[PDB]
DNA sequence: GATTACCGA
DNA sequence: TCGGTAATCACGCT
């Protein structure tokens, strides 16, 4: 359990070959983008964009190490996991600001939607200027639009808040 | 009741701002006048209708 | 429906009528300054009734005229939302009708009129039901609700009105007597 | 905000503002210009000219009553009912249905028996 | 001139700006009344001649 | 385009040398140049795409001084370009000051 | 007709530039080449018009009034801003890490609230008040609820961070810290601790001192300098931003594809570096990015200040108009109060006039006469607001019915008011208003017992007269400006304008 | 072609007599004047769009609270160059 | 290149 | 005590 949905987020940011990465980068902890590539069996310039990636989403850190001889600097990356809980509520926080707007909007708006199989749901602002017709494909604009889903996506908020409360 | 040196020169910059723009001039005729000599000549007979704040 | 204002406002008067009555004075100023524009606030202000009271002149730094603070009596109209009004056909189009309820106009589309198919005769101006005989035509006196106000700007006649009919007890008043029996 | 301040409105019916429009146009009458009312004006002089149904005073007479009454029956709500002058218990409901209160049929019969007086009968 | 004024009170003398100017972006208002900001924006000084207030009434008959 | 202004252009031979002992005062021209269009697409102002013409630049004395030419040089430097050298002297009795 | 009541100044938030932005730019190149001056980049790519072409955002907008507009920089990786850079090393030493607090007890939180609004009127007051703040923050290395996760001391000099950071036993590695790893930071500080230092919470945000987009100036404020005739000088801000976007556009690529892990680091400081001098050229540890000639680049700190920037070289003190600047000699025949002035300087100045009803008479002589003769006009004025000038093949036309409210310009006068000045203008009386009489020569002149408050002499000095014009400003230089009343001095009582 | 110009020795020797009046009339009525339109709740400039009227302020999207505000051209530019700079600065204006 | 003074161990 | 760093240095005119 949680595993499965940090690869989710993995796979939304890269994909399965990123998936592949944390799983092995677990078992050593450390590693360099060198010691990845030999690890995993794809090119090291594909492993470190990566890294790169995951880095941005604040995911994974490195450390730098003085070699004594060459005098040449090779990173440390590794694995942090004391952010896990936070960025799941404050990504999702961000998403119910989204879902709030939308059902305030359909109240205060679209009231109006072409008959095709698309460019539906067109605004009294754009009808007027229009002239009740469309310009795309010329059909007669309908009335009172989408009654069912603003009704419906109103009771999906709720839950989600309980969750993320819990 | 004297006036300052700071409210006689503002009292004629208001009259002769107006009568410029209108506002029909008292007795104050001869012959050729700029808008800011006829302000001089009302104001030495006493007849201003501007009158000064004294906040106190 | 109209209102009857009571306001203040502060008053502007030219030196080139400096030399009348401040009372009829003020008023020629402030008459032409809000009649016949559309604020988003209250709405159309018609005409200026009276001056009751006026205060003193003050002269400000640049200009040189004087102001005051006068007392006034505003005759306003305002189309609220969700008001039972009152109109009257004076236009026929095949997409709507324009109904004049006063000094704005009133656009119905052609669905929202009755509890009817509605098929519009090209060749007269009138409206013919599919089921029902009821005719809708020119001159009728109507009765109807607001459904929608699009205002934009500052002028009258670029703001428009969207009203609806589709309840039981609107339309022509002679519809709803005869349909009592 | 329309000046500085609002301090005071009333409501006006159509028979009340008849009398106000044409004591503005009987100025103009000033001959300078001629003075011809504008446009909006002029359109809104017309509906007054169809809506006209009662007397200017048995208006104000009657709105001012109706107040009296019932605790809930405002200014705004009397103004509505002079325009339309309803008859029966068909109007009190089209008219009151986007109020704060729905009246009952005992409640809503009373104001229909102040309203069968003022009628034009004709 | 360090001392306590307007913001740009203080940016005309010492330049120095980005010492001073900036300091001051973090929760400052700026109202008004000195001699050298309604000079730098267009308004009439405080002292001399714009310090009288007037007051005229009027029937004003010529005669 | 660019006009600087008309009848300046009295002094001028064909060419565009003033030939010498002339009154130049003011700001009366020296010698007329023309310019090489300079971005030809890129205004269209109504009547611009057809006229096709070229920008005035030019010189002429500097606007407060007066008198009469001298010598008028014409020779090309270094390049291959050409430089013409226009001298113009003035009289200045002492008055005051 | 408002005035302005008070200005508020502020941070820009990285979304208020989004939303103020009209273009995003992405090409570092001006014209290329010689016809369709028109890119994607730095220039109008619906951005501000300079030239004569009217192509602008659909709103017409010649050249003359077309203000500006902005554009944005999505910069790929986030950037120390140089001037907050001071006082953010304050923040970061005075918070407690991985949480957010202040490292403060409750019991002085409670104390130092009410400290505020008792020391709530004067400046220098309280900011003595925010040091001692900074100095409990400073002394501790436990706080009160996290335990002592072993917290760093920062260092800085000019813009390069450290920590002194333990890994084995007792190591002392100084891991630079890097600006994505800094603004992490400042996002989980909550707003109620901002009292607490000198921030406020609707107007300075901290984290957004870390520029993660750069606006872009306007173009009327970057003009085109042309050479000769055709050949155009790039401003210096210009040159400096087309070599900004060349470092970015590869950084893109190089993290998108290149993967060699050094470079990006390296070239992370070049970015740094290059905006570094935009904001102040003339910082310290910074070698100066040069023009590519032998000439430093005056950068934006440099265009508003330096000796001859835009608060004394352009904003308190500004050039005029109608003015003259010629050589003075003395002539004992004229009264105290009065000023030669050559008839050629009274020929090339005007006062309006405003013709009420008694001057009617007179001011359709001024306008019949034309500019040639003396008593002359140059320019007439309508109500509306077109003027018309007179010089043009036709006089008759405009002095017909000169219709009550207009202004009419006419040259000086026996009698208008004018001004006189020396510069260098050491005390109160070096300015003076005179009262105009017109001779023939070359010399403004001057009654020789006025040269005690000019402190001049008549070995070739200059002085410069102009005229007040409207008619509120010349009124009030007759009445308080006039000679007679300078004759004794604020300095010791005793007589100035006097006999030598 | 250009005049004298006024430094700050200039400026201070009118103040000292008392002349206000003078002091505008001289340094910005005899020079640059800028008509500008400005928002009302966000405190930035407005921006007009000619060949479609209607003048919005962008940040927050108004339609009529809107003035007009006379300042002078270099006041204006001294806005622009705190503006490529991060520092907003947000006008509140006021009444006669 | 010279004065200071504020800042830093 | 004690060392360190910036930040400052007429008016106008060619
Ligand atoms: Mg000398
Ligand atoms: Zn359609
Ligand atoms: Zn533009
Ligand atoms: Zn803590
Ligand atoms: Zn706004």
């Amino acid at each position: 359990r949680k595993n499965k949905e940090l690869l989710e987020i993995a796979q939304e940011i890269g994909g399965e070959e990123a998936v592949e990465v944390v799983k092995a980068l677990e078992k050593m902890k450390e590693a360099t983008d060198e010691e990845l590539a030999e690890a995993t069996g794809i090119r090291v310039n594909t492993v470190r964009r990566i890294l790169y990636m995951l880095n941005d989403e604040g995911l994974a850190d490195f450390k730098r190490i003085r070699d004594p001889e060459t005098g040449w600097y090779y990173y440390y990356w590794r694995l942090e996991t004391k952010k896990l809980p936070e960025i799941i509520r404050s990504r999702k926080m961000a998403e119910l600001k989204k879902l709030k707007e939308m059902l305030e909007e359909e109240t205060s708006e679209i009231y109006y939607w072409c008959g095709t199989e698309g460019h539906p749901k067109l605004t009294f602002d754009e009808a007027m200027e229009y002239e009740f017709q469309c310009p795309i494909c010329g059909k007669m604009l309908m009335q009172y639009d989408n009654t069912h889903i603003i009704e419906e996506l109103k009771r999906r908020i709720e839950e989600l808040e309980i969750e993320l409360g819990l | 009741f004297r006036y300052t040196r700071f409210e006689k020169a503002r009292i004629i910059g208001a009259r002769a701002l107006q009568i410029a723009m209108g506002a029909p001039v008292l007795i104050d005729v001869p012959e050729g006048i700029t808008p800011l000599q006829a302000a001089l000549l009302e104001f030495e007979k006493g007849v201003i209708p501007i009158t000064v704040i004294r906040p106190s | 429906m109209y209102k009857l204002l009571k306001v203040k406002d502060v008053v502007r008067i030219p030196p080139r009528m400096f030399t009348m009555d401040p009372k009829e004075a003020a008023k020629i100023v402030l008459r032409e300054t809000y009649e016949g524009i559309y604020d988003r606030d209250e709405g159309v202000v018609l005409a200026i009734l009276d001056v009751e009271e006026i205060s003193e002149g003050v002269i400000v730094p640049g200009d040189g005229a004087t102001y005051h603070e006068a007392i006034f009596n505003v005759l306003v109209w305002e189309p609220r939302n969700q008001e039972v009004v009152e109109g009257e056909v004076v236009e026929m189009m095949p997409y709507g009708a324009f109904i004049r309820i006063g000094p704005m106009d009133g656009l119905v589309h052609i669905s929202q009129l009755m509890d009817d198919y509605v098929v519009f005769d090209e060749k007269n101006r009138q409206f013919i039901g599919k089921e029902t005989n009821r005719v809708l035509k020119l001159g009728d006196y109507v009765r109807a609700r607001i459904i929608g106000v699009s205002v934009k700007s500052r002028v009258i006649r670029e703001n428009k009105i969207n009203m609806t009919m589709r309840q039981p007890g609107l339309g022509k008043f002679e519809w709803i007597e005869k349909e009592k029996k | 905000m329309i000046g500085r301040k609002k301090l005071e409105e009333h409501y006006i019916t159509i028979a009340e503002a008849k009398e106000l429009l044409e004591r503005r146009h009987a100025e103009g009458l000033a001959e300078n210009p001629e003075e011809p009312m504008f446009y909006e004006a002029r359109v809104s002089l017309e509906h007054a000219e169809r809506f006209a149904k009662l007397k200017p005073e048995q208006a104000r007479e009657l709105k001012e009553k109706l107040m009296g009454l019932f605790d809930w029956i405002n200014e705004r709500i009397a103004a509505k009912l002079v325009d339309i002058l309803p008859e029966d218990y068909l109007d009190i409901r089209v008219i009151f249905a986007k109020e704060e209160y729905m009246p009952t049929p005992e409640e809503a019969e009373e104001i229909i028996k102040v309203i069968d007086e003022y009628r034009p009968l004709e | 001139v360090g001392e306590k004024a307007s913001v740009l009170a203080r940016a005309a003398f010492e330049i120095t700006t980005q010492h001073l100017f900036a300091a001051a972006e973090r929760g400052e208002v700026d109202p008004l009344n000195g001699v050298v900001e309604n000079v730098l924006i267009g308004q009439p000084v405080p002292v001399g001649t714009g310090i009288v207030k007037l007051a005229m009434s009027l029937p004003l008959r010529p005669k | 385009q660019g006009y600087l202004g008309e009848k300046y252009y009295r002094h001028l031979d064909e060419d565009g040398l003033i030939f010498p002992e002339s009154k130049v005062e003011g700001k009366d021209v020296l010698v007329g140049r023309t310019s090489p269009p300079r971005f030809i697409e890129e205004q269209s102002s109504l009547g611009s795409m057809v006229l096709q013409g070229r920008r005035e630049t030019s010189v002429t004395v500097r606007p407060s001084e007066k008198g009469v030419v001298d010598k008028v040089i014409v020779t090309e430097t270094g390049d291959g370009t050409k430089l013409v050298k226009v001298t113009v002297r003035d009289l200045r009795i002492p008055e005051l000051g | 007709k408002k005035v302005i009541g008070s200005i508020e100044f502020g941070i820009l938030s990285p979304q208020e530039i989004r939303k103020m932005s009209a273009a995003e730019i992405t090409v570092p190149d001006t014209y290329d080449d010689d016809g369709y001056p028109i890119e994607g980049g730095l220039m109008d790519k619906r951005l501000g018009v300079i030239d004569p072409g009217l192509r602008c955002e659909t709103c017409g907008a010649r050249a003359g009034e077309c203000p500006g507009h902005f554009g944005h920089i999505e910069l790929a990786r986030p950037v120390i801003h140089v001037g907050f850079a001071k006082t953010i090393h304050r923040v970061l030493e005075s918070t407690c890490r991985e949480c957010g607090r202040i490292k403060l007890t409750d019991e002085e939180i409670e104390e130092y609230m009410q400290k505020f609004e008792v020391m709530g009127d004067r400046k220098g007051a309280v900011d003595k008040l925010i040091k001692e703040i900074h100095k409990k923050a400073k002394e501790r290395m436990v706080c009160p609820h996290c335990g002592a996760p072993q917290f760093p001391i920062k260092f800085e000099r000019p813009t390069i961070y450290w920590e002194l950071r333990k890994d084995e036993e007792g190591n002392e590695y100084k891991h630079r810290m890097m600006p994505s790893e800094v603004r992490d930071r400042l996002e989980k500080i909550p707003d109620k601790d901002l009292p607490l230092l000198g921030l406020h919470p609707e107007k300075s945000r901290p984290e957004w001192m870390v520029l993660t987009v750069l606006p872009v100036p306007p173009v009327t404020m970057r003009p085109s300098i042309t050479l000769e005739s055709g050949i155009r000088a790039e401003d210096d801000l210009t040159h400096k931003l087309v070599d900004i976007i060349r470092i970015n556009n590869r950084l893109k690529s190089n993290i998108e594809a290149g993967a060699p892990q050094l470079i990006i680091e390296d070239l992370w400081d070049l970015l740094q570096y290059h905006v570094t001098t935009y904001i102040n050229n003339e910082t310290s540890g910074v070698p100066p990015a040069k023009h590519k000639s032998g000439r430093p680049l005056k950068t934006l700190a440099q265009r508003l200040k330096g000796k001859e920037g835009r608060f004394r070289g352009n904003l308190s003190g500004k050039r005029v108009n109608f003015s003259a600047r010629t050589v003075i000699s003395p002539d004992p025949m004229i009264s105290i109060n009065e000023v030669g002035v050559p008839l050629a300087v009274a020929m090339e100045l005007t006062v309006p006039e405003k013709v009420t009803e008694f001057n009617y008479e007179k001011l359709k002589q001024r306008v019949l006469n034309g500019p040639e003769k003396y008593p002359g006009a140059n320019y007439v004025i309508d109500p509306e607001g077109r003027r018309i000038r007179l010089m043009e093949s036709n006089r008759e036309l405009i002095a017909e019915k000169l219709d009550i409210g207009w202004t009419v310009e006419r040259h000086l006068e026996d009698g208008d008011v004018v001004l006189f000045n020396r510069q260098p203008s050491l005390h109160r009386m070096s300015i003076m208003a005179h009262r105009v009489r017109v001779m023939p020569y070359r010399t403004f002149r001057l009654n020789l017992p006025v040269c005690p408050p000019y402190n001049a002499d008549f070995d070739g000095d200059e002085m410069n007269l102009h005229v007040p014009q409207t008619e509120e400003a010349q009124a009030e230089a007759k009445i308080l400006m006039e000679v007679q009343n300078h004759i004794i001095s604020p300095r010791y009582g005793g007589p100035l304008i006097a006999g030598i | 072609e250009g005049g004298l110009r006024f430094g700050e020795m200039e400026r201070d020797v009118l103040i000292g007599h008392g002349a206000a009046m003078l002091l505008i009339e001289r340094l910005l009525e005899e020079s640059d004047k800028t008509e500008v339109w400005v928002c009302e709740s966000c405190g930035h400039l407005a921006l007009e769009d000619k060949r479609r009227g209607k003048v919005y302020c962008p940040v927050c999207g108004e339609d009529e609270r809107i003035s007009k505000v006379e300042m002078s051209y270099a006041f204006k530019l001294l806005l622009d160059e705190l503006k490529a700079m991060v520092i907003r600065p947000s006008l509140r204006l006021k009444d006669r």
